[PDB]
């Protein structure tokens, strides 16, 4: 029934600012019926705010729903590290519940250069025929980090993955996981695999390397 | 067959109370104790021709009774004293010792 | 607060039926609604239906011919069914329960307070597969970082624990990337001080539950 | 201490005193369901 | 109450009368039941008109009413020979159970005149009371002048004009004297003048 | 053509009768006249064998019961120097106050309250046999149940009433039957051969209660309605208007309570009660048209038409009826004009009499909740003041109950509104119904419920904030005194558990923004909201309050727990930890000479008994009424007495000086 | 009998026995010495229903006795506006507003007294010698009768006043 647009779809700040996130209905409902829900990655939402107004309990008095009609808005001001989540509007008014798309909001931090580690692969897992080098990024900041892996000085493509972590929110970090799969033949017939980083928090490129066999 | 018939109209037989001008009742010991009522019409033209239909007078009587009624606010007096009289007329009649 | 807890089946076949069920702790059943609340991952939080302590139900309209839900009030439960699945109803299952009392039935829907944790419900003609578990060999601030790698599994997901919780601090465990083949496979990887290194021991406990896989991995250098 | 109160209300509203019988019952031709 | 009637029939044995009788709303304006009556002299009612129009089965006679509007005329043709009698007209008044007419008077004109036959009493003994007794009789129309003399030179009230059975007419004359005046005086001539006749009839105390 | 006039003769016992009816004159000055639609009615030429056998489809009663009633004396004379108003002319220079006598004239109040015209008469199978179609200004009660397979129509005008019942047996067969109410020269026109007399069930000296049904639909309504025709025509005729509403109203209440109209029988009592609603609301009416061209006295008009809304309101509840008709918005204007002279906050300062009018004007105004809600304040006024010159813990009398149940009905109007602005005040009276809640009252609200007198349609326990008034509990405070029979106790310990379910849209908290703080709400004993604070009493700890106490109890006997909430602001997460000690104090004197306890709440409970009384201290009376009684026993060591403050505070007096 | 005061009670008969059939209404019109006809009193044939005059002209109570094939009135006197001579009428029937069978009528300052060819009686009823000639009764109107003889026979008056 109603749809709620909300506004904007992501959107970063820093800490101390304040963020204005909008919520707009199809239709008209009343300013008593309406929820704000903050939800950080890997945990149940959490109730914000009821009535469009009303501060749930433990909430502080920077969080603040206004509007009324068909536009609705949430400030939170004096930002903190751990107020970094997807947050939600609701309304329950009409027959069927209905949230809105969510703001993702990540909170800003300094540069923080990652920590790159690699992994070659264990006796095990070329027992059963394969191999997959680990390269790590801990604890960095912003998100955008480029990772190319070289085997015998050769750009590797199409034969590897990745995964970011959600930002920590206590010191607002990321965390970056790639993984390059190849065959234990193909694996056998290489000797110097690295991985290299670049990113903003780095004065020139960091590679991590070893040598297939080395103590 | 007391002192004339109610035969019904049959379905191509057309009745309206605009073409009656005369009503003739019958009272409880005139003829053997039935209601029945005659209905003229206007007795007026040349050779002064006129035609007649008897009908049940329970329903002529209950007709008028309930028509003088629901205009008693307009009511002359002599149609008041007409009022009464029909309505004795009607107590008059009895039925269940009719069958 | 009130707590959860939701038990149902992870990886289910797409003409079969979900079935689901949230136990309350902590509180009552008695004068609230609780409903069902699902999200897809990346979209989600669409409304499913509500049901109080009695027997009375509210369907999300578009899931009313699929969807029944009853109580157990002996038990503090309430269960979930959704028959015809397709691949599109793989998501987060929460269950929730309204933030105030509502006796009456002449009476307007409230606030969910509180949330349970959602549980993934995969509807996917595959099979189960048990994961894989390999060790992340330690090289040489002063500081290292060791880890596990699963892999070869499916469904999603999987938990990873250091030391049976006894090690929280700088553990990232890393969402899962969705193989070619269509298994999963992440890492787990702790940063830890050099010192500590080598003399007392580390072990990654990976649990995969549809395939009922629990695995202790202890990392060593090489 | 001061004595329990009532809390204070609103003043009536302005009740309209101009409202005729078609506005208030409406078309007095009505049909028994 | 009244219904209007008027008087004042006329015809010289053409067969044929009419006088009218006119009603209210209630009685004549407006329902057909209306009728007369005449009889005789001697006692007044006989139907004489049914209806509006309708005769009894004795009045074979051309008798009929008009009733037209507020009013109720009477065409009579067959007893124009005899001076029967005053007719009455009446109807069913609503306002009034029943109501009647004023009166219309009846006798045809044109009879043969008859010249009275005047006659006189003895002076009649019985103590100064005389009423000395003029009789008229046999005489048509009822108009005659009677005046009295003694030998010369003229209470009294005495008319009594009415009708009779052989179609004549009849009255008398007293006038009431004293033997102060009828010894006194030598005669007595009553005198009658019907039409310019004196019919004279003289008594004396012989 | 051109219906001019028609002559009637009769020659009836001799004399000949003949008159003359001119339709065109009685045609032109009686325009809601059709004589040739009657005269289609009338089926003139209907042979005699027809006509009987007609005559004879219809059910006949057998036997007539000559009863003398005595109707009695509703509408009193006019009041010397009452201002007359018109019902269509009414403006704020119309009657100032409550005070200055006042009348509303009867030929207006019938124009307004009949202003609605349709057919009463209709042209269905059972009437068309005997009645000719009447249509006039009207005002029906319908109501349905089953899905439309069970009807009645309470249709009635100034004169009569007819209750028209139907059911349909989901094939076919409608079956049909209708009962006349009025006087027995105000009857309608009967048609054909028909007579009254042989179709009468009841009669008395100016009234009749006449049957209309066929023998076929006679015999099958007789299976499942056998109605006391004479008792019910007897109330109809000897009752006054406001008593006899009043009679149907505790009818319909005990109807509703005890869980009687969730799934309507048809039972002979439920189709009675349908058409004692219809009599009810016929009565009023009737009342005002026999004074034609009259004035009817404000307080009587006050009376009847607060009744009759409360009857619209339960009957929209119980069977959702409608109500079209009865209604004068004349007098809705002088109700509501009324109100405004009458300040709210002060309504109690007044005469029980005045405060009696001043609350059925405030319910006739207005009739709908959301339009004013101070008159809350109001009815709270009331209460407060009668709760302070009330004994305390003593059963309520019968004045003031019903002054207490005149003024409910605002305050159940706003209870069942999904947002309110007059929430504190709702608290209040919520809160003082509580206090007047005591053992006595219980019981001889129990006992009315049982002999089915007045003292069980309302009590202030039906407003009361207690939810530890279990069946095993209220069998203890079952009086036991009187000889009761323990199957009317049965039924009424049932009716009066039944009127206290929470599932009521006035029973549930909604407008308690404290109630939400609780996670076991099958556990709540009570709910004192005082100011600043609302105080969780219950028998379980989660409870997301400011604190936690827990009073003394026997072992092994069901603790108790007081959860204080300030400002209605619940906690983030139950208060864990061990409970604090209720702290006693020996020290505070029985001299008092400022009310230093005011705006406190005094509980008393007992080890293995439960809660006792609450009392609300609202004023120095109250204190002194409280300190300076037998209400502080401590030889008693199984009773304790709790003391609750406006910051939260729960101490424990157990000594005095 | 008959004669009252301004005041008065006499009970007036209207017996009359044409036939065997005693079911019709019947009807009482009244005539004075003033030339005019009114109508006065009515009963039903089943006398359930009794008319009366309406005006300066009422009048007091009508009975009727089925069993003894009369019709019975009774009057006050006004005298001066009251009238003597009272007819009897018979409703025709039904339908039919009309009288069609009568009667002959009843009798009639105070009481005077009775009495003090060519035979000249001076002067009710006026007779000679017991009738003897029918013919010649000659009564003039009232008040000397006449009653005619053969001149020859000068060698070879009845009255009766009911006051007296
Ligand atoms: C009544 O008479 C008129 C005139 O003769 C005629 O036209 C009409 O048809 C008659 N009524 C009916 C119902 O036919
Ligand atoms: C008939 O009607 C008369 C009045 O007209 C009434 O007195 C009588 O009781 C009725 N019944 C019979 C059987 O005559
Ligand atoms: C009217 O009379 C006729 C003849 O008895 C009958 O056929 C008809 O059904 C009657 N009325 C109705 C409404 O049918
Ligand atoms: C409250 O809301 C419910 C649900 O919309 C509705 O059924 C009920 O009538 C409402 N009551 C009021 C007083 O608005």
């Amino acid at each position: 029934e109603i749809v709620l647009t909300q506004s904007p779809v992501s959107l970063s700040l820093s800490p101390g600012e304040r963020a204005t996130l909008s919520c707009r209905a199809s239709q008209s409902l009343s300013s008593t019926y309406l929820a704000w829900y903050q939800q950080i990655p890997g945990q149940a939402p959490r109730l914000l705010i009821y009535g469009a107004s009303s501060r749930a309990a433990g909430i502080p008095d920077r969080f603040s729903g206004g509007g009324s009609g068909t536009d609705f808005t949430l400030t939170i001001s004096r930002l903190e590290p751990e107020d970094f989540a997807v947050y939600y509007c609701q309304q329950y008014g009409s027959s069927p519940r209905s949230f809105g798309q969510g703001t993702k909001l990540e909170i800003k931090r300094t540069v923080a250069a990652p920590s790159v580690f690699i992994f070659p692969p264990s006796d095990e897992q070329l027992k059963s025929g394969t191999a997959s080098v680990v390269c790590l990024l801990n604890n960095f900041y912003p998100r955008e980090a480029k990772v190319q892996w070289k085997v015998d000085n050769a750009l590797q493509s199409g034969n590897s993955q990745e995964s970011v972590t959600e930002q920590d929110s206590k010191d607002s970090t990321y965390s970056l996981s790639s993984t390059l799969t190849l065959s234990k033949a193909d694996y056998e017939k290489h000797k110097v695999y690295a991985c290299e980083v670049t990113h903003q928090g780095l004065s020139s490129p960091v590679t991590k390397s070893f040598n297939r066999g080395e103590c | 067959y007391p002192c004339c018939h109610v035969t019904q109209l049959a379905a191509q037989h057309l009745l309206a109370l605009e073409n009656i001008s005369d009503i003739y009742l019958v009272s409880n010991q005139t003829c053997d104790g039935f209601s029945l009522a005659s209905l003229n019409s206007p007795k007026n033209g040349s050779n002064q021709l006129v035609i007649s239909r008897c009908a049940n007078g329970l329903n002529v009587v209950s007709f008028f009774i309930s028509i003088l009624k629901r205009s008693s606010s307009a009511l002359t007096g002599h149609l008041r004293e007409l009022l009464t009289t029909l309505e004795t007329l009607y107590g008059s009649f009895s039925v269940e010792d009719l069958f | 607060q009130v707590q959860f807890q939701q038990w149902g089946a992870g990886l289910l076949k797409p003409s079969e039926t979900l079935s689901l069920t949230c136990g309350v702790y902590g509180g009552s059943l008695s004068g609230y609604y609780w409903s069902w609340i699902r999200q897809t991952p990346g979209k989600g939080l669409e409304w499913i239906g509500e049901i109080n302590h009695t027997g009375t139900t509210n369907y999300n309209p578009s899931l009313k011919s699929r969807v029944t839900m009853s109580v157990d009030t002996s038990k503090n439960q309430f269960s979930l069914k959704m028959s015809s699945l397709t691949a599109a109803d793989t998501a987060l299952y929460y269950c929730a329960r309204e933030g105030a009392p509502r006796w009456a039935l002449k009476r307007p829907s409230n606030w969910f307070d509180p949330w349970g944790q959602g549980t993934l419900v995969t509807v996917s003609s595959a099979s189960t597969k048990g994961p894989s578990v390999f060790p992340l060999a330690p090289s040489s601030g002063g500081t290292a970082a060791l880890g596990c790698l699963v892999k070869d599994y499916f469904p999603e997901p999987v938990t990873v624990s250091w030391n049976s919780g006894a090690l929280t601090s700088g553990v990232h465990t890393f969402p899962a990337v969705l193989q070619s083949s269509g298994l999963y496979s992440l890492s787990s990887v702790v940063t830890v001080p050099s010192s500590s290194l080598g003399t007392q021991t580390y072990i990654c406990n990976v649990n995969h539950k549809p395939s009922n896989t629990k695995v202790d991995k202890k990392v060593e250098p090489k | 201490k001061p004595n329990v109160e009532v809390w204070p209300v609103d003043p009536p509203p302005p009740v309209n005193f101009n409202k005729t019988a078609e506005q208030e019952y409406g078309d007095k031709e009505v049909k028994l369901p | 109450s009244v219904l209007t009637q008027p008087a004042s029939v006329s015809g010289s044995l053409g067969q044929s009368v009419t006088i009218s009788c006119t009603g209210t709303s209630s009685d004549v304006g407006g329902y057909d039941y209306v009728s007369w009556y005449q009889q005789h002299p001697g006692k007044n009612p006989k139907l004489m008109i049914f209806e509006v129009n309708n005769r009894p089965s004795g009045v074979s006679t051309r008798f009929s009413g008009s009733k037209s509007g507020n009013t109720a005329s009477l065409t009579i043709s067959g007893l124009q020979a005899e001076d029967e009698a005053d007719y009455y007209c009446n109807s069913y008044s609503t306002t009034t159970t029943w109501v009647f007419g004023g009166g219309t008077s009846l006798t045809v004109l044109g009879q043969p005149k008859a010249a009275p036959s005047v006659t006189l009493f003895p002076p009649s003994s019985e103590a100064n009371k005389a009423t000395l007794v003029c009789l008229i009789s046999d005489f048509y129309p009822g108009a005659v002048t009677v005046a009295w003399k003694a030998d010369s030179s003229p209470g009294v009230e005495t008319t009594t004009p009415s009708k009779q059975s052989n179609n004549k007419y009849a009255a008398s004359s007293y006038l009431s004297l004293t033997p102060e005046q009828w010894k006194s005086h030598r005669s007595y001539s009553c005198q009658v003048t019907h039409e310019g006749s004196t019919v004279e009839k003289t008594v004396a105390p012989t | 053509a051109s219906l001019s006039e028609v002559k009637l003769h009769l020659d009836i016992e001799g004399h000949a009768s003949h008159y003359t009816i001119p339709w065109t004159e009685l045609m032109a000055k009686v325009p809601g006249l059709s004589p040739e639609a009657l005269w289609r009615e009338a089926n003139v030429t209907e042979d005699l064998a027809s006509m009987l056998n007609r005559y004879k489809l219809i059910y006949k009663t057998s036997g007539t019961l000559g009863i003398a009633l005595a109707e009695p004396v509703d509408i009193p004379a006019v009041s010397e120097g009452s201002m007359q108003v018109d019902a269509s002319k009414v403006h704020p220079g119309v009657i100032s106050g409550l005070n200055s006598p006042a009348c509303m004239l009867s030929a207006p109040l019938e124009k307004q309250l009949f202003y609605y015209i349709g057919t009463m008469l209709p042209n269905t199978r059972p009437h068309s046999y005997v009645f000719y179609q009447l249509r006039c200004h009207l005002s029906y009660v319908a109501l349905s149940i089953n899905g439309d397979k069970f009807q009645y129509t309470g249709a009635m005008t100034s004169k009569f009433l007819m209750g028209t019942y139907k059911r349909v047996t989901e094939k076919g067969d409608e079956h049909v039957l209708s009962l006349v109410f009025g006087k027995t020269k105000d009857l309608p026109d009967l048609r054909g051969p028909f007579s009254y007399p042989s179709l009468t069930s009841a009669q008395s000296g100016d009234y009749s209660l006449v049957i209309v049904t066929t023998f076929v639909h006679y015999a099958n309504f007789h299976n499942y309605f056998v109605p006391n025709l004479k008792d019910m025509f007897s109330r109809a005729v000897t009752m006054t208007a406001a008593s006899y509403a009043r009679y149907v109203l505790q009818k319909l209440v005990l109807l509703e309570m005890k869980g009687g109209c969730r799934e309507p029988e048809l039972d002979t009592e439920t189709l009675t009660t349908m058409f004692e609603v219809s009599v009810a609301f016929f009565k009023v009416g009737h009342a005002v048209g026999e004074t034609g061209n009259g004035c009817v006295d404000l307080r009587w008009l006050a009376k009847s038409f607060f009744e009759l809304t409360v009857l619209k309101d339960i009957i929209g509840i119980c069977y959702g009826a409608t109500v079209k008709g009865m209604q004068s918005y004349g007098l809705e204007r002088l109700a509501a004009m009324l109100m405004a002279t009458v300040k709210m906050e002060e309504l109690g300062h007044l005469t029980t009499e005045k405060q009696e009018y001043a609350l059925r004007l405030a319910t006739v105004g207005y009739p709908k909740a959301g339009v004013y809600s101070g008159l809350i304040g109001g009815a709270t006024s009331v209460l407060l003041s009668a709760y302070n010159r009330h004994p305390l813990f003593q059963p309520l009398h019968t004045v003031m109950r019903e002054t207490l149940f005149i003024g409910s009905h605002v305050v159940l109007r706003e209870l069942r509104l999904n947002v309110t602005t007059q929430g504190p005040n709702l608290a209040l009276y919520q809160l003082l119904s509580t206090a007047l809640c005591s053992a006595l009252e219980i019981g001889e609200v129990l006992r009315g419920l049982a002999l089915g007198t007045e003292s069980g349609l309302f009590s202030p326990c039906y407003l009361s904030l207690r939810f530890d008034l279990t069946r095993d509990k209220l069998l203890s405070m079952a009086p036991q005194e009187a000889t009761l029979d323990q199957a009317a106790v049965s039924n009424a310990v049932d009716g009066f558990l039944g009127r206290l379910s929470l599932e009521r849209e006035d029973r549930d908290a909604w407008h308690l923004p404290a109630y939400k703080c609780v996670d076991r709400l099958d556990k709540v004993l009570m709910i004192i909201p005082l100011i600043n604070v609302t105080f969780i009493i219950s028998s379980d700890r989660e409870v997301r309050g400011s604190a936690l106490y827990e009073a003394s109890t026997t072992y092994l006997s069901s603790s108790l727990f007081l959860s204080p909430v300030i400002m209605n602001k619940c906690s983030q997460g139950a208060v864990a930890g061990e409970p604090r000690q209720i702290p006693k104090i020996q020290n505070f004197t029985r001299t008092q000479k400022s009310c230093i306890f005011c705006g406190f709440a005094l509980l008393s409970y007992d080890e293995k008994e439960g809660l006792e009384t609450t009392t609300y201290i609202t004023s120095q009376e109250v204190q002194n009424s409280i300190l300076s009684s037998n209400y502080f026993d401590f030889d008693n060591l199984h009773v304790h007495y709790l003391l609750l403050t406006t910051n939260g505070t729960v101490m424990e007096i157990a000594g005095l000086y």
